[PDB]
């Protein structure tokens, strides 16, 4: 994998496209990777596939996408082919372990429970606590980190019309932020490159360490 | 003639003063943003400090007539008769209408609308005129519109008591120029000698009954705190403070507890969530006999930093004193005091063992 | 007369206090972040203890109307007698029209916009109060717009009402002035000795004023009783293990911190608490040296290697140091 990172710009004055919607978002991160390579097996987590982080919204957006395909400069772009873009390998210094990396981790903690007149449905609330232990508890022994769990809303998405094309609904983002500490090198390698969590096109899963 | 003392000292994370909206005091120099202490506070500190150990209580008020009327109500004067005359002791000084007031609507006694700065003997002393004349008094409350009676010219001698604090820091009444003492200490803002952001601390109220549904937060809020190694500096005109008190020994013995009221003191706004109790980590006092100075531009350049604060600040400050001595000679003593053995500071003078071992040879050595 | 506490605790990898995000709190110091605990916090949790062992309960709420209510209901009121009486109690108080109210709900009994800090037994004789005048509240409810008919001298009377919380903490409340009592312990944040950007070795500091404190009490052995109870629940008390460090002075002409000391972050890949320990030592030496004062010096530390000298007489324990410098004070 390797780290670039981009900001894209509304086309036209008339926000017509693209940050009017995520799903045009999203169209416009696969649009900028043309081969696109996609392995599945029954139930593991994907690697197809390509991790991005928005960290702010009030300047048509701010994103920062680490992925393994080379990505490629558009229309309303920056004035280069980045903003920045470079290679990153997580074998460097073998990221050893035992040793304290920091981190910046997304996540939805969810459960899922059956709904009256449903069609079962998942919910993004799992008093005391809870979503230290969900994702503790899929943060299998590899670098365990810390739980920042916030109390507030909202996420929301729809449809530009085009057809296969997620239509409205909306989801919570938990942001984590810490310093990783690393129980097994490989493990968080594979979970790095993968992403933590379903719904990799809409933010989640990507995790940035750092030195101490 | 000029006492100049200079002082680096670094406050943790507090708020000593805060600005008018909970944001502490900052100020734009040398490009950057640094939080300052205004001076005043550190002023009031000073005074209540130095007037603390040498009890004269300079107190600075408004309700005079309260507390005029209070000493006569406790020298056997009924309430109405207290009330009037302590009226008629405001009343009788003021030019051409006496002591103008705010409109007064209460049942307590009127508020001057100018600040008297006095001590407590010089109430007693104006209690005592109003005393020795019940039956004038009387005769004016008898009155509708009542006028002076006071014999002015003492009571008047009585507002121009000076005092410890009256003498450093001056006095002003416009109704009364004559009363009009002036200040001998100049006194600047102390600024950071490092640009500083100001960081928003949100913190909330819990409540002590809860109810389902909710967590139960009484309330929220955001106080904006900053820490930083803050710069002081101080001057003291010895020749006016000796004019104002008039003696030299007393002279001599306020401006040593200045200074060490000075060095000594942190202002209390909000230390009580927040103990910022600290100690100058540098401590210079130059005795100067041509013209006070400051180091202040030494502080322009701000310092970046990731590194400490207090040793590049100080030898920083040496380089300057170094320099500016080099380039403005000048027949003057210097010394100071360091809580940091590390370097040697040259051109601040002979290095005093302590804070109050350095403070006696400067007012020793200063005449 | 000022009992000043220092504390090196190293806290492990978690989160004491989050932020307004999640993000724990973190001050910018000679340069370099330091995640901290807020005062409040830490208060919050001494207080908890003290009351907890001195069960006191200074129970800190909006909801005053809503317990007032309960009283009179577990006394024989009705609820609709109970809730006008209580709200008779509040609205008799203070600037012309009581104390003011949230925008009430349609079934919910209000809460004061101010805020109020009580013991239990002051809002029981509230309500006894309230009591007292059955026939008076039965008579203003069959009015619209009631007004205040209880005694606000003698509830003004219970409202100043202290408590160890009150005594040391301090209280407030806006409307009513003669109840506002000054706090007497002075506490600061706890920042780390080591730029961290959770687990770290916190420094910690608080000062008693004894005088201010004796002065609220009003007795000695109260307050000597409330000062010794504190330090323990300083040392002892962790928001939701013990001092690495622990340094209590008793000062005479000003109290001292000394964070400074650690403005100067510490670099690592070593251990952190020897050099907090010795650093710390060294700064009290030469600040020792530098501001000669005549004060009393005591320290325990749960490392035995090094000999801090300037920091007085090591005593063996916690509750040992504790129990010689409140005595000595």
């Amino acid at each position: 994998t390797w780290l670039t990172k981009i900001v894209p710009d509304l086309r036209y004055r008339q926000t017509r496209a693209d940050f009017r919607t995520a799903g045009n978002l999203h169209r416009k991160l696969i649009r900028l990777s043309s081969d696109l390579g996609e392995e599945r097996i029954a139930n593991p987590r994907q690697q197809s596939g390509l991790l991005f982080r928005i960290e702010e919204t009030r300047n048509e957006l701010y994103l920062l996408v680490q992925s393994h395909s080379p990505l490629r400069v558009d229309r309303l772009g920056p004035g280069y082919h980045g903003v920045q873009m470079r290679n990153l390998d997580p074998f460097l210094a073998r990221l050893d372990k035992g040793s304290r990396v920091r981190y910046r981790i997304v996540a939805s903690p969810t459960k899922r429970l059956g709904r009256s007149e449903n069609n079962t449905q998942r919910l993004g609330l799992k008093r005391g606590a809870a979503a230290e232990e969900w994702w503790h508890s899929r943060a299998a022994a590899n670098g365990l980190e810390l739980l920042s769990t916030y109390a507030q809303t909202l996420d929301d998405v729809r449809d530009p019309g085009t057809a296969d094309r997620s239509r409205k609904i909306r989801h919570p983002a938990v942001r984590f932020d810490g310093e990783a500490v690393i129980s097994d090198v490989d493990a968080v390698r594979h979970a790095v490159l993968n992403g933590i969590g379903r719904g990799k096109s809409y933010g989640c899963g990507l995790l940035s360490l750092a030195l101490i | 003639t000029f006492v100049d003392i200079h002082a680096i000292q670094t406050l943790p994370y507090s708020n000593i003063n805060r600005d008018d909206l909970g944001s502490p005091k900052t100020v734009v120099y040398g490009g950057k943003e640094r939080t300052r202490v205004s001076s005043q506070s550190w002023k009031r500190a000073v005074r209540h400090e130095v007037e603390a150990r040498l009890g004269d209580k300079a107190v600075r008020t408004r309700r005079i007539i309260s507390e005029i009327a209070k000493r006569l109500r406790e020298r056997g004067w009924d309430a109405d008769l207290a009330d009037a005359g302590a009226r008629q002791v405001v009343l009788s000084v003021g030019k051409k209408s006496g002591i103008k007031l705010e409109k007064e609507k209460d049942s307590e006694a009127p508020a001057t609308s100018v600040l008297f700065y006095l001590p407590v003997p010089a109430i007693d002393e104006l209690a005592a005129i109003a005393d020795e004349h019940r039956d004038a008094v009387a005769k004016e409350a008898a009155k509708k519109t009542p006028k002076g009676i006071l014999p002015a010219d003492r009571i008047t001698e009585v507002l121009k008591s000076r005092n410890v604090s009256v003498n450093l820091f001056g006095r002003m009444l416009a109704e009364l120029p004559s009363t009009e003492v002036d200040g001998a200490v100049q006194f600047a803002h102390a600024f950071t000698v490092h640009g500083t952001t100001v960081e928003v601390d949100f913190f909330t109220a819990v409540d002590d009954i809860p109810k389902e549904n909710d967590h139960g937060s009484g309330h929220m809020n955001a106080g904006q705190f900053s820490a930083g190694t803050f710069y002081r500096y101080a001057n003291v005109n010895l020749d006016r403070l000796v004019e104002n008190t008039g003696d030299a020994q007393t002279a001599r013995t306020a401006v040593a507890e200045f200074l060490r009221a000075f060095l000594s003191t942190v202002p209390s706004g909000k230390q009580n969530a927040t103990a910022a109790m600290t100690l100058p980590d540098l401590v210079h006092i130059a005795v100067r006999f041509d013209r006070p100075i400051s180091f202040a531009p030494a502080f322009e350049t701000a310092l970046y930093g990731s590194d400490g604060y207090t040793l590049r600040a100080c030898q920083e400050l040496n380089n300057y004193a170094e320099r500016l001595r080099e380039v403005w000679p000048d027949d003057a003593i210097r010394g100071y005091a360091t809580v940091e053995n590390k370097t040697d500071l040259a051109a601040l003078g002979e290095r005093y063992d302590s804070y109050p071992a350095l403070i006696d040879a400067m007012v020793a050595a200063a005449f």
